[PDB]
């Protein structure tokens, strides 16, 4: 086909684009699309624990909005431990910051809506019959 | 709380780069719609490229991650922008603008709690920078939204992508490509890597956008013409066609003055690292990188947009001056053939006229940029140098005439020689019934000679330009340094003086030949103008190895040895220099002046060889020619056509007479050069050697894909070129039946026709040029960016060798354009040696 | 049907080949996915723990990239405990080895597309009306 007067509806099919690709690409964007969230939710709350200061490590007057953080590795293995849902438990979000409350009942939500169209997407893929054709 | 700052810098670029990598996957894994700020938004992005270059200057400088992780992130922001923005010229979208604006405006906001807080405490001014930048990017997305509807009312009004370069199959798509690319040629990469497998034709050529045809150039010169006429010549025509072709002639001479100003500021940065290291120096390196990247780019620009005005211009006068043929009376042979010239000669002065006129506004500033600037580095004794290279200037000029008093003398006699062929070539039968053909022979023996003399003067004038071209550069740093250090106050001389010095000379020694070819091409286009306006107003090694067994074995290694002696010459006098820097001053510069007088004997010596041999050469390949085609039978002669075997004599013996000679002696010297200037920097720095053996391994995939096509465009040219005349010629005698008849309608449409076959073909041979001229500088950049970070560790924190790193800069600042003269010489002398070929097919009959 | 040149299309059709199978032959080729993947990876971290002397019992000089990490048991304790996102905590991947966090990092997605895949062709399987033939 030549001269497609593109008015975007290519991408417009968002995921029955996607569900049309090989098996290589598809799992490249979902492993892209569960990485990217990860570490924006990852960096915010690096983030959040440095500005509350609950990051200066200090002993007393205080109590971490999330105990037991020192460093951005220790935040990225507490957002893959809540995002996921694997809950490790070491690192406790505490009662005393209702900001830390508020990003994390963002961070489940997104979390749940993102897993259940990478679910859906990849069954609605896996009646890709035309094997059969 | 810096590094709090900090991190709110780096949170958007985060966002930004996460969500760009969703949408690039699906797109990565035919309609071009712009939008208004395309230009200018790219334009910022690579001020912005810019800016974060120095910010991780900034970074380096400081070192603490955290304090230059912003720059490192804006950096893949501005990149991941830049493909959302190809992501949506290429498909149309409201919302992922949207995502690009809510990116900066959270950058803005970030940029203006660091300014605030900085306030109220070299950090400033990049930060003020960054700042002004993504405010004017913001400015661009709310004129786009303020464009079209996507945050408005439903509806666009959207425009309807262009029809003009997008419609009907057409190929060159100049004026409809994203602005990098406009700039980098690089649609252009699909066109040549399809050339290398089908043969191109006008079949498989495109169609010329309705930007620039026959129609709109004279459409836009008789808009001119009839404001100037309705207000009532030769400066009349001239003022219309200034007025007429506007815009785009000022733009490349600007262009052009802007990359003479980047091109004189290279060779100070080369100093000031020389000096740093001596007693800072990659930012100064990546800055030198940077500026060469972005000057040969410019000075590209400005070349084709120049070469496509002329050519607009060639067509609109040619079509201009065809409707005026319909109109003219009877009463005014002679005319016709000066009419042929009129188009032959008289147009195709102007059209190159047109493409140096913005080098004649250009050179000015360059020599004074280059003068003022050596008279700062080296003081009064300069100025003296200053002189030397100037006086070659005008000397060329009067080489360049005398040249062409030549030329005229011998056409002359050549033109006869072909008289007393042309019978010889058809009383065939006539002359070898009765064996009086030696007695021809010998007078045409006879004119070969006299044709053989005039030849000697003109290879003697061709010699003197060849030695001057070398013999100023090495004689300027002769008497320069010679007459500063031993004469006038016995300062010293370090290494960065010198070597700017001698950067800076051969900076100045390209332009200067420039000048003098200008100055001819004006004289002769304001002549042709006055005339225009008097009219309107009324292969492989074989070829080569028996063209050079032709000369002998007592010529070839006295040619090649003498060249190879005077290439080691010339980088052995920069060799001693080296180690005449660091400081015995006197001796040093004596020795300096001996290999100064050694480097001109030799090129003096292999000029005159290259003369001797080219014309001994041309000598016998005439005479075995002639002798060979006596001794044929009758049969043969009957059986060829009389085009075929006069044609050689005609133009083969005479094209071969007037370029073979230069020709090879360009190349050879281009090639020596590349390899002397490859061997200088791996001597310099042993490593850089192993780094540039990828990257000249390239330049071969790119050798090939070029000749397969600039070969195939160059001989389509030549076929648009001959139908045109010869229409015009049918055009003048039959005048009388065409306006008789009426059908002045259907042969314009038919001259329309076959300018536009012609311009596209000698635009296409242009854009192919333009982009191997383009890449082989980016790699020309590349080499000296890994020659200069090699040499500003190795040579400084471990070997501590100063007089190394000047060699080494000021040869990877110019091997680029040794390399570019290497590669078109090349390309050049391949046609000529298949032209040649044909002779030696002729020799066996 | 006899003398079928098999090009290998009958195994290309990977899902839609075994979603055809039986009950029992599904369910023993699920659970052996599962257990070949739980096991993978207990190896690997058996190793890393080895391999960094984190599992060298001693006190002090160190803090083990898994904390109460002793035997191979344990080890696949953690397996089952990250993978199928339980996440009990009583041994705690610690913010000391970033290579932890890398095999964490591909442990988990790679955890989580193999459960998407036997969830979509187990569901696209319970489609079988052939009964309702
Ligand atoms: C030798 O370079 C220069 C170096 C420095 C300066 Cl300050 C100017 C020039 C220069 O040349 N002045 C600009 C005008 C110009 C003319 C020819 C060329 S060109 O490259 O030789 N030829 C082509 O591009 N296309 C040809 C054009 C004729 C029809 C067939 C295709 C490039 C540019």
């Amino acid at each position: 086909h030549k001269n497609i007067r593109e008015q975007g509806r290519f991408l417009q099919d968002v995921f029955t684009t996607l569900v049309d690709l090989k098996w290589p690409h598809t799992l490249l964007i979902f492993t892209m699309s569960f990485l990217c969230s990860w570490l924006l939710f990852a960096m915010v709350w690096w983030l959040i624990a440095f500005a509350h200061g609950d990051l200066a490590p200090g002993e007393g007057t205080n109590v971490p909005c999330v105990t037991s953080i020192h460093s951005f590795s220790s935040a990225f293995l507490f957002s893959i431990e809540v995002q996921v849902t694997i809950g490790f438990g070491g690192r406790m979000v505490t009662e005393e910051c209702p900001l830390a409350i508020l990003i994390l009942i963002v961070q489940n939500i997104v979390g749940l809506m993102i897993n259940a169209i990478m679910l859906g997407c990849i069954f609605m893929k896996t009646a890709q019959a035309h094997r059969r054709a | 709380n810096g590094c709090f700052v900090d991190a709110l810098n780096v949170v958007p670029h985060v966002f930004l780069l996460f969500i760009t990598f969703p949408i690039l996957f699906i797109g990565w894994g035919s309609t071009w719609l712009h939008f208004p700020g395309h230009n200018l938004r790219w334009i910022l992005t690579f001020i912005l490229l810019f800016v974060l270059v120095c910010e991780i200057a900034e970074g380096i400088l400081s070192d603490h991650l955290h304090l230059y992780m912003p720059a490192g992130m804006a950096f893949m922001a501005a990149i991941t922008s830049v493909v959302y923005y190809h992501n949506i010229e290429t498909s149309n979208f409201p919302k992922l603008l949207i995502a690009l604006l809510i990116y900066w405006t959270l950058a803005f906001i970030t940029k203006t709690i660091k300014f605030v807080k900085f306030y109220d405490h070299l950090r400033f001014c990049l930060t003020g920078l960054l700042v002004i930048l993504y405010g004017m990017l913001l400015l661009v997305e709310v004129n786009v939204i303020r464009v079209r509807r996507y945050i408005f009312f439903k509806t666009p009004r959207e425009v309807k992508p262009p029809e003009d370069l997008q419609d009907l199959g057409v190929r060159f798509l100049q004026p409809f490509v994203n602005l990098l690319s406009k700039g980098t040629y690089w649609w252009m990469n699909a066109f040549i890597k399809t050339a290398h497998k089908k043969p191109i034709d006008l079949r498989a050529i495109g169609k010329l956008p309705i930007a620039m045809r026959a129609l709109t150039n004279y459409q836009r010169l008789c808009v001119a013409f009839d404001a100037q006429a309705r207000k009532d010549g030769a400066r009349a025509i001239w003022r219309a066609l200034c007025h007429a072709f506007g815009r785009r002639l000022i733009l490349s001479s600007t262009f052009r003055i802007l990359a003479d100003l980047l091109g004189f500021a290279g060779p100070l940065c080369i100093f000031g690292i020389v000096d740093h290291l001596g007693k800072n120096a990659y930012v100064l390196a990546v800055l030198l990188f940077l500026a060469l990247l972005l000057q040969r780019t410019f000075l590209q620009a400005s070349y084709y947009v120049a070469i496509e005005t002329g050519i607009n211009l060639r067509g609109a006068i040619q079509t201009k001056i065809y409707n005026k043929i319909m109109h003219l009376s009877t009463s005014n042979e002679m005319t016709a053939g000066q009419i042929c010239n009129l188009v032959a000669i008289d147009t195709n002065q102007l059209m190159w006229f047109f493409f140096l006129c913005p080098n004649l506004w250009a050179m000015p500033v360059q020599i004074i940029v280059g003068v003022i600037l050596l008279y700062y580095i080296l003081g009064v004794s300069a100025l003296i140098g200053a002189a030397v290279i100037i006086l070659l200037a005008p000397v060329q000029y009067f080489v360049a005439t005398k040249l062409s008093q030549a030329q005229r003398s011998t056409l002359e006699h050549s033109n006869e020689r072909l008289k007393q062929t042309n019978e010889m070539l058809r009383g065939m039968k006539l002359l070898k019934l009765y064996a009086w053909e030696s007695i021809f022979c010998s007078r045409v023996e006879v004119t070969r000679r006299k044709e053989m003399t005039s030849l000697r003067a003109f290879a003697v004038y061709t010699s003197i330009s060849i030695f001057m071209n070398t013999a100023i550069p090495i004689a300027a740093v002769l008497i320069t340094f010679v007459g500063h250090v031993s004469f006038f106050k016995e300062s010293d001389l370090s290494p960065s003086v010198a070597f700017a010095s001698l950067s800076l000379f051969h900076i100045l020694v390209t332009p200067l030949f420039l000048l003098s070819s200008v100055v001819r091409s004006t004289v002769k286009a304001l002549v042709s103008v006055q005339k225009l306006s008097e009219f309107l107003s009324s292969i492989p090694w074989r070829a080569c190895t028996k063209y050079l067994s032709s000369a002998g074995i007592l010529l070839l290694s006295l040619l090649v040895f003498s060249q190879l002696l005077k290439h080691m010459v010339l980088v052995a006098i920069d060799y001693w220099l080296a180690k005449w820097t660091d400081s015995d001053q006197s001796v040093y510069a004596m020795v300096f002046t001996l290999l100064c007088s050694l480097g001109i004997v030799l090129c003096l010596v292999t000029s005159v060889t290259v003369e001797w041999t080219g014309l001994k050469v041309a000598k016998r390949l005439h005479r075995s020619l002639l002798n060979r085609i006596i001794l044929a039978p009758m049969r043969f002669f009957e059986t060829t056509p009389l085009g075929s075997i006069l044609n050689r004599f005609s133009s083969d013996c005479n094209t071969i007479d007037q370029h073979i000679p230069s020709t090879l002696e360009c190349l050879s010297r281009s090639t020596l050069l590349c390899v002397s200037a490859l061997t200088v920097i791996s001597y310099v720095t042993p490593v850089f050697l192993v780094a540039l053996l990828p990257l000249a391994v390239v330049c071969y995939f790119i050798q090939k894909y070029f000749r397969v096509a600039s070969r195939d465009l160059q001989q389509l040219d030549d076929t648009t070129q001959l139908p045109l005349l010869s229409h015009f010629a049918e055009t003048v005698e039959g005048l009388t039946t065409i306006r008789a008849f009426r059908y002045e309608a259907r042969f314009q449409q038919k001259l329309l026709e076959y300018t536009d076959s012609n311009n596209i073909a000698s635009l296409f041979l242009t854009a192919a040029n333009r982009w191997l001229e383009v890449r082989m500088e980016y790699i020309g950049a590349c080499v000296v960016l890994i020659a200069a970070a090699t040499s500003i560790s190795n040579s400084l924190h471990r070997e501590l060798s100063a007089g190394l790193v000047g060699l080494g800069l000021t040869y990877a600042l110019m091997v680029s354009n040794y390399l570019n003269w290497m590669v078109r010489n090349l390309a050049d002398m391949e046609i000529q040696l298949g032209a040649v070929k044909r002779i030696h097919a002729l020799l066996k009959t």
